[PDB]
């Protein structure tokens, strides 16, 4: 009789499986008398309750109003319900920005610590201050009487000290870090491309601490000077709506504005203005003093004896960067997998100091 | 007046014709540039109904199976975008889109010059009708 | 407020839609693509990942 006892009691449950389950379906078997609404925004009030709303999804229909809800969150700037068939609103949604992939990226600020391509104190705390004085309090720029300067710049080789700055400074400053890539903004077909970003601002309004980082970009840098192109006329066009936020009404001091390029070369000087650019962020070669934060987390990775001296490999390094200098025990550690051992003699490692100097450009 | 009676054979045989498009009656009425058709009304997985263009772009995993029965609808499915492969029910596929073609026949040249020619258009003929005569060697 | 979402079809078409069960909660995702009647708008069956195109051109050889 008790061995029934305990599977009952899991025939209960599988019920409950058996059962919640359609249950939601139900709901939407009663629901073919409402169809799916479109979508919709007041714009221009108009007569007492029915206003001029153009529904995207399609071109311009004013449809009636409803009295569940009232004329107080009927006003511009907001996502309405409107029917298809009887063109009527029907409830008050919230406004929506539409959080896609290229509008909040999905991956904010970062699982990593500090600096692994840093080192460098001057530079990177020289950034930190235009960063979190308006975080906290902005009574310095009061005194002063000058707007927060969003300036930041940064040029030199890609991907070296300089790209993954984003995804760890700005990660523990504990603020909103919204990826904005150059190739999902493209958009071959109909290009909304600047109003897409538009739209992205409305979390800055929303959530204060709101970084913004531009990776990489030199598709907008070429003007152009013969302008024969052809779908790159779009793009100094689509160039001028991005200086608007940094000329017109926007005025904030908490998204900041990180423009990164391989080359100085025939890039817009309008957006060089010492207003929009202010700190330039150059990649040099700098003494052990600046690398020898990396050597730490570098050494840390890699489990080997106990007995190494690295003060020697400095000198030996000659155009190495934040990724040459992974590259070093990444070789180095490739002549010890048929070894059988994880250990890395220090000379083992300088031999592949060397080996990155002959491949180097 | 070839053409006013040959008519007269034509609308009648139209209909036989139209006999064909019995088959599909949906949406009103093989090179193609993309694969299109109006809602692929006739159709693991059983029906597939693919189209690619600016409305309802549609995707399908699976697939080498019969639903349709030969043609469907619009008539045209199959290679385009590359990507894209119906396949099983005789497919109108790997077919010239729209472009530019120049096809001509017969272009008839007789001998120019067989001065320094001799031997070499017998390497010409190693090219084209070598393969074209004993291909067992 | 509650419990509700936004869904664009392919037809440039957007329609908002109440908390719905045909779906679960870790299926929903920014960009996911789905399926939804020819009138009434209701997810019926879900596309696959990947959006647009994959690889445009391949040659498949194991």
């Amino acid at each position: 009789h008790r061995r029934y006892d305990d599977q009952l009691k899991q025939r209960r449950q599988n019920i409950r499986d058996l059962e919640k389950l359609y249950d939601k379906t139900e709901n939407d078997i009663k629901a073919l008398q409402s169809i799916g609404q479109l979508i919709g925004e007041v714009m221009k009030e108009l007569s007492e309750e029915k206003y001029i709303v153009k529904a995207s999804s399609g071109p311009r229909y004013i449809v009636g109003v409803r009295n569940s809800v009232d004329r107080s969150k009927l006003k511009k700037g907001v996502r309405v319900t409107l029917d298809i068939t009887t063109l009527t609103i029907m409830r008050i949604l919230p406004r929506e920005t539409d959080p896609l992939v290229y509008n909040m990226t999905s991956f904010e600020q970062g699982e990593i610590t500090f600096d692994g391509i840093g080192g460098l104190t001057e530079q990177i705390r020289e950034l930190r201050e235009v960063i979190e004085l308006p975080l906290k309090n902005p009574e310095i720029f009061q005194r002063v009487g000058i707007k927060p300067p969003k300036g930041v710049l940064l040029y030199g080789p890609p991907g070296t000290g300089k790209t993954l700055l984003a995804k760890a400074v700005a990660a523990t400053i504990g603020a909103n870090f919204i990826f904005s890539p150059a190739s999902g903004i493209v958009d071959k077909y109909i290009g909304e491309s600047a109003r897409i970003i538009r739209e992205m601002f409305a979390y800055a309004k929303e959530h204060e601490p709101c970084i913004i980082f531009m990776d990489e970009v030199d598709a907008i840098g070429g003007r152009r000077f013969s302008e024969g192109t052809s779908a790159d006329r779009e793009i100094q066009r689509t160039l001028m709506e991005l200086l608007t936020q940094m000329d017109g009404f926007d005025n904030l001091g908490q998204t900041k504005i990180i423009m990164a390029t391989n080359r100085p070369d025939t890039l817009d000087p309008a957006l060089l203005r010492p207003g929009r650019l202010d700190r330039k962020v150059e990649i040099p070669l700098p003494n052990e003093a600046g690398r020898l934060e990396i050597f730490k987390i570098h050494t840390a990775k890699v489990k080997k004896t106990g007995e190494f001296d690295f003060e020697a490999a400095v000198k030996m390094s000659d155009g190495f960067n934040g990724a040459d200098i992974r590259n070093c025990a990444t070789e180095a550690g490739f002549f010890a997998i048929r070894d059988d051992r994880d250990h890395i003699n220090p000379d083992d490692l300088m031999k592949a100091v060397r080996k990155v100097a002959e491949v180097k450009k | 007046l070839k053409q006013t009676e040959n008519d007269l054979k034509d609308i009648e045989a139209r209909i036989k014709e139209k006999a064909g498009v019995k088959e599909s009656d949906t949406g009103l009425a093989h090179p193609l540039q993309v694969a299109r058709c109006t809602k692929i009304i006739k159709g693991e997985d059983a029906k597939y109904v693919i189209n690619l263009k600016q409305i309802a772009k549609f995707v399908v995993g699976l697939g080498e199976r019969v639903s349709p029965t030969d043609i469907e609808e619009g008539m045209r499915v199959g290679v385009d975008r590359s990507k894209y492969n119906i396949e099983l029910p005789l497919p109108p596929r790997i077919d010239p889109s729209v472009t530019m073609m120049t096809v001509e026949e017969k272009p008839d040249v007789t001998y120019s010059d067989v001065g320094g020619c001799k031997d070499q258009i017998e390497k010409l003929r190693e090219v084209v009708e070598l393969p074209l005569l004993s291909p067992e060697r | 407020v509650g419990k509700a979402a936004v869904v664009k079809t392919s037809s440039r078409q957007t329609v908002f839609l109440p908390m719905v069960g045909l779906v679960d909660p870790d299926k929903l995702k920014p960009n996911d693509l789905v399926g939804v009647n020819k009138d009434s708008y209701l997810i019926l069956d879900t596309l696959p990942s990947e959006f647009d195109s994959r690889v445009k051109a391949m040659e498949v050889d194991e």
